[PDB]
RNA sequence: GGAUAGUGGCCUACCAUGGUUUCAACGGGUAACGGGGAAUAAGGGUUCGAUUCCGGAGAGGGAGCCUGAGAAACGGCUACCA
RNA sequence: GCGGUAAUUCCAGCUCCAAUAGCGUAUAUUAAAGUUGUUGCAGUUAAAAAGCUCGUAGUUGAACUUUGGGCCCGGUUGGCCGGUCGGAUUUCCAACGGGGCCUUUCCUUCUGGCUAACCUUGAGUCCUUGUGGCUCUUGGCGAACCAGGACUUUUACUUUGAAAAAAUUAGAGUGUUCAAAGCAGGCGUAUUGCUCGAAUAUAUUAGCAUGGAAUAAUAGAAUAGGACG
RNA sequence: AGGGGAUCGAAGAUGAUCAGAUACCGUCGUAGUCUUAACCAUAAACUAUGCCGACUAGGGAUCGGGUGGUGUUUUUUUAAUGACCCACUCGGCACCUUACGAGAAAUCAAAGUCUUUGGGUUCUGGGGGGAGUAUGGUCGCAAGGCUGAAACUUAAAGGAAUUG
């Protein structure tokens, strides 16, 4: 019958030989850990805001050639220390040191975007207002 | 557990308020008190015949029996007066649509009346707490030994 | 099976439909329950009893000529050993084998033979002991084994 | 193959073998269709007139196309031994 | 092959096959009344002795064991039942 | 060692089936794959098997016919429960419209259908087609 | 025996050596109150439930107590800590 | 994967698509996933069979014991008729189930209480030449369950049923103008009221109650320390 | 830890080669190689393929056992023997041809009887790298054995076959 036990009694095998390989199962064990309380920047959470240390240009990853503009940020709740993307042409325009930006993750679940090593947060809005807008233009950043 | 002396204790044993009065000579010393506890297990002549005390004997005692009357095999018999059985019994686990092993021991008094060994299969009835753990009364033996003395010796 | 090898050996008595008969068979069952019995007395294991009236005499199978296993003839003329043949012949056995290897600690593949043997007998054991035949404890032991056959 | 009021309904009721009763479908062009001829008296052989016999590309592939045959045309009458239930 | 009677299998291939391995399996060994012309009574014999069986009175021999069947010493008959 | 008796019998059935053949040797029989190969011959699935009487535990004799598919048994025989035999003929049955599921039940070992009209019920056994 | 509204190692005295455990005791973790339920729709499942109803616990952390039918109450008190 | 001078991916203009009072994005989980696999995977070479064998826990475990035949009772669909002023039931027919019998056959058991049932019969008969039919006391049914004594090898499974919160889910009824909802509402003499409602199902593992006696365990008479009396 | 230490020979030293040449070739030769007493527990310890049971297909060899023969040869006087021949039958180590079947294929009488998916049972795997790493425990005289993570990184890594 290959491996499982088939016996009409033997359902204790069956259901702790599960719950042991689902350790292998990748987000079940990031799950279980805590992964996500423990290590990551974020809380956990969708988004953190934090504040701007260095502006950054990194020179993107083969075969592309570029330079990729992002801040240093530390994050309020945490104090943990993070890079993160200014998207778009320009906006890195939008930013000085020291002002409040708010990031959020790159949708890769961890793992950095593109051509870009190691950076897994993108730019949101920096003093309050969307770098969306400031980009457009519907909005105006706020005084200092 | 019980046996020999019964008056092997600091305080004298006797039932409440069975009087026997010295100044009327008798043939059995002692009046007995005992009862049929119901629900149809024959009070063993081995209550009425004895002399044991035993305050929670359900048929010579005051503890009443009334609720759960489960049955479980003899599995240990080392504290005096009460035993532990182990009520075995297959559990479903339904995402897997099979059965699996558990058990329970409980703990459980028994009446003089009685005399138990390890593996005997018993019937016991519920009642008030009787001390710390021991919710349940020896009410019935059903089985005798495991054909102990056809396990002798030589031709 | 060959519960204690990777044989595969089909080799057995292919034993008669004739569950009863043979008719050119005389004789009686007095005749044979006695012939049993003598055996039994000079010395012999109800094997080697069905082995010898099986060729000298003309006892096809013991129990068709009187419905009765041999085991069961002594048993019931308090002709039955302390302990099953089959135990006996085990533990006779683990014995020789352990002589050996007091005399040969370089022997490896003695100590493996050993091992199998014992397990064998442990195992049988814990049969007879389970259907009543050994009392409930009963234990073979290196020790005492070797007194225990002779 | 039926139908709510009566009304064969589905195209095609298959062939099927006589060895096996396997149906024999279409894509199986490697079947058969034996016809052995209804003679009379005195060598004279009917034409257009058969007693017929069709085998699975199956049975002729696993070789049994002989023997099975002999088994058919004589327990229908045109062996007389060559064939025989015992073996 | 293909069709046939697993039921009324022929005397004679059912002849070859292996002891356990037939219809209903039996036995293939049989018995046998021996003599030795120095007596006048003889004794009862199986094709496969093991024990090298010995006579009624004397304790002349009789037959011997082998792999399987018995060889039976020098001069005698016998019969199947 | 030999574990499920039935289960064997169902096998060489349907690799007889397979091979082309008409008559299959089983062994060692049981009360069981009677009442199996009971069903099975009712609902005429095989021709006639013949019981011969080893002395010990049994042969049958199954001339078949090649109506059938596949017979096959369910090896942990769990329990049915009166709406959930529906669910096993769906997920092993080829069609809404033919072959059983038979099964064991305290009134008789019956094919689903059977199992239906007498409504009782218990554990799985094997199937037909 | 005391104590309780009352059973009971609840407590005490005397006495015994017991009770649990691979059918997982004991220990650890929980970004754990439990349930009615919620989300995903072949089925089998997977994940979730602080949160309209039921039960439970608390009222800054602990303990103690008055009143009373009912509180170990906190929009009652007394103490220590913060 | 595009961008290093004709950029179908950038920045725009034009044009165009998708969804639309909403649409993007981040994080989580669920489906896709038969990539956790009871249903339902894989393990020669892709990831993966312990160097070998013993072996306890665990899981598993050959066949065999009331089978076959005969008789009775009454059900619920369906047919061929409809008798009838949409549906009706008797005779006819199958077919599918249920009950109780006799075949050597515990039905736990005695001690009456009881009887519903015929081996009865006491008359004869509505009426089709009569076993088509039931009222009907005076020899002869046990079990239908009362209740008291005396006693009961153990389970698993399965059927049916009780006991069960509402909201939620599934779902009936109803024209909130539709609908999400809600549990309303509907009829007149709308001048002194009539009236339908506020369903049903699920509810499981455990416990209880009960029908089953296949499958799967367990116990019994071998030093007879057997069984009926 | 003794004994042994012929042979070959990790280390080391040379002769040559080379741009170099700590090597490959040649020399010398320590430990080792063998053995007893006790360790160590690992090998591509391989059939890279768990065990028990059943079923499904053809052929010639052969190994061990057994049955059968007015077989051959051994001669003596026929026998008895023993070896040899032919038919069979278990059970071995295998090879052959097929392929009803299986597979991604290479190939496989099991790797077959699986979406027509359930005989019993044990073990292991769940993208690649990080890494058999850190850590704890445990075993060992050591060397090391067993148990054995995560952070982070990354779009392939891999398999079999085809054509070049
Ligand atoms: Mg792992
Ligand atoms: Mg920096
Ligand atoms: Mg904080
Ligand atoms: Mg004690
Ligand atoms: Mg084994
Ligand atoms: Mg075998
Ligand atoms: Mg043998
Ligand atoms: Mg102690
Ligand atoms: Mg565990
Ligand atoms: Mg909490
Ligand atoms: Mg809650
Ligand atoms: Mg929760
Ligand atoms: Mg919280
Ligand atoms: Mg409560
Ligand atoms: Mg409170
Ligand atoms: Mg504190
Ligand atoms: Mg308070
Ligand atoms: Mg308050
Ligand atoms: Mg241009
Ligand atoms: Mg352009
Ligand atoms: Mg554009
Ligand atoms: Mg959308
Ligand atoms: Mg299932
Ligand atoms: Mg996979
Ligand atoms: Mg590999
Ligand atoms: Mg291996
Ligand atoms: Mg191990
Ligand atoms: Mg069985
Ligand atoms: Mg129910
Ligand atoms: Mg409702
Ligand atoms: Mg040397
Ligand atoms: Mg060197
Ligand atoms: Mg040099
Ligand atoms: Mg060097
Ligand atoms: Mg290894
Ligand atoms: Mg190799
Ligand atoms: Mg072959
Ligand atoms: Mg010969
Ligand atoms: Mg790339
Ligand atoms: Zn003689």
């Amino acid at each position: 019958g290959k491996g499982k036990p088939r016996g009409l009694n033997s359902a204790r095998k069956l259901r702790v030989h599960r719950r042991n390989n689902r350790w292998a199962e990748n987000n079940y064990k990031k799950r279980l850990l805590g992964t996500a309380f423990k290590s990551s920047p974020f809380g956990g959470s969708s988004h953190a805001k934090g504040i701007v240390l260095e502006k950054l240009g990194i020179e993107s990853k083969q075969p592309n050639s570029a330079i990729r503009k992002c801040v240093r940020v530390q994050l309020i709740k945490n104090g943990k220390k993070v890079t993160a993307f200014v998207p778009n042409d320009g906006c890195l325009n939008f930013v000085d040191e020291n002002d409040e930006v708010l990031l959020a993750g790159f949708g890769r679940k961890g793992k950095a975007k593109g051509d870009i090593p190691g950076v897994r947060f993108k730019v949101v809005k920096v003093s309050g207002v969307s770098l969306l807008a400031l980009w457009k233009e519907k909005k105006e950043k706020p005084r200092s | 557990s019980t046996e020999l002396t019964v008056q092997s204790e600091r305080a004298f044993q006797k039932q409440p308020h069975i009087f026997n009065n010295p100044k009327v000579k008798t043939s059995k010393r002692t009046k007995r008190w005992y009862k049929n506890a119901g629900l149809g297990f024959k009070t063993p002549k081995t209550a009425i015949e004895g002399s044991y005390i035993d305050k929670k004997c359900p048929f010579t005692g005051l503890v009443s029996i009334r609720g759960k009357i489960l049955t479980g095999t003899v599995v240990s018999t080392k504290m005096h007066r009460t035993i532990v059985i182990r009520r075995a019994y297959l559990h479903y686990i339904p995402k897997y649509n099979r059965y699996e092993k558990r058990h329970k021991n409980v703990p459980v008094h028994v009446s003089p009346a009685f005399r138990v060994q390890v593996g005997d299969i018993v019937t016991v009835g519920q009642c008030r707490p009787i001390s710390k753990t021991v919710r349940f009364n020896v009410v019935k033996v059903s089985a005798a030994a495991g054909k102990a003395n056809k396990q002798f010796a030589k031709f | 099976g060959r519960m204690h090898s990777a044989g595969k050996g089909i080799s057995s008595s292919a034993i008669p439909y004739s569950r009863n008969a043979p008719a050119w068979f005389k004789l009686s069952s007095e005749s044979v329950i006695e012939q049993i019995v003598k055996y039994a007395r000079k010395g012999l294991t109800p094997s080697q009893i069905g082995v010898l009236l099986r060729d000298a005499h003309g006892v096809t199978q013991a129990r068709v000529i009187t419905g009765n296993k041999i085991m069961r003839i002594l048993k019931s003329n308090g002709l039955a050993p302390e302990i099953p043949e089959d135990l006996y012949y085990l533990i006779k056995k683990a014995v020789s084998v352990r002589k050996h290897l007091e005399r040969n600690r370089k022997d490896k593949d003695a100590k493996f033979r050993l091992i199998l043997i014992e397990s064998r007998i442990h195992r049988l054991a814990r049969y007879y002991r389970t259907v009543a035949v050994l009392p409930p404890n009963w234990k073979y032991e290196s020790a005492t084994a070797s007194a225990l056959v002779n | 193959m039926e139908n709510d009021k009566g009304q064969l309904v589905e195209l095609y009721v298959p062939r099927k073998c006589s060895a096996t009763n396997r149906i024999i479908k279409a894509d199986d062009h490697a079947s058969v269709q034996i016809n052995v001829a209804k003679v009379d008296e005195e060598g004279r052989a009917i034409p257009g007139e058969y007693v017929t016999y069709a085998l699975s590309g199956y049975v002729r592939s696993r070789g049994e196309s002989d023997d099975s045959l002999n088994r058919l045309a004589q327990n229908d009458g045109l062996l007389k031994n060559v064939w025989s239930y015992s073996r | 092959v293909l069709v046939q009677d697993l039921l009324h299998p022929t005397a004679a291939s059912e002849a070859r096959k292996h002891k356990l391995k037939t219809l209903v399996q039996g036995p293939r060994s049989y018995f046998l009344d021996v003599k030795c012309p120095g007596c006048l009574n003889i004794t009862t014999v199986f094709s496969h002795a093991q024990t090298a069986v010995t006579c009624e009175s004397c304790s002349t021999i009789l037959c011997t064991p082998t792999g399987g069947k018995a060889k039976l010493s020098e001069g005698t008959s016998f019969r199947r039942k | 060692t030999r574990s499920s008796v039935l289960a064997d019998a169902l096998n060489a059935i349907n690799n007889a089936e397979k091979t082309g053949k008409r008559q299959v040797l089983i062994r060692p029989s049981s009360k069981v794959i009677i009442k199996f190969l009971q069903v099975m011959q009712k609902h005429g699935y095989i021709g006639e098997f013949e019981y011969i009487d080893d002395h010990r535990s049994g042969k049958i004799v199954v001339q078949l016919n090649g109506r059938l598919n596949k017979c096959g048994v369910i090896s942990p025989r769990f329990n049915v429960k009166i709406g959930d035999i529906e669910k096993w003929t769906a997920n092993l049955l080829p069609a809404r419209q033919f072959g059983y599921v038979i099964l064991t039940t305290s009134a008789g070992i019956m094919d689903h259908e059977e199992a239906r009209r007498k409504h009782v019920s218990g554990k799985i056994l094997g199937f037909v087609y």
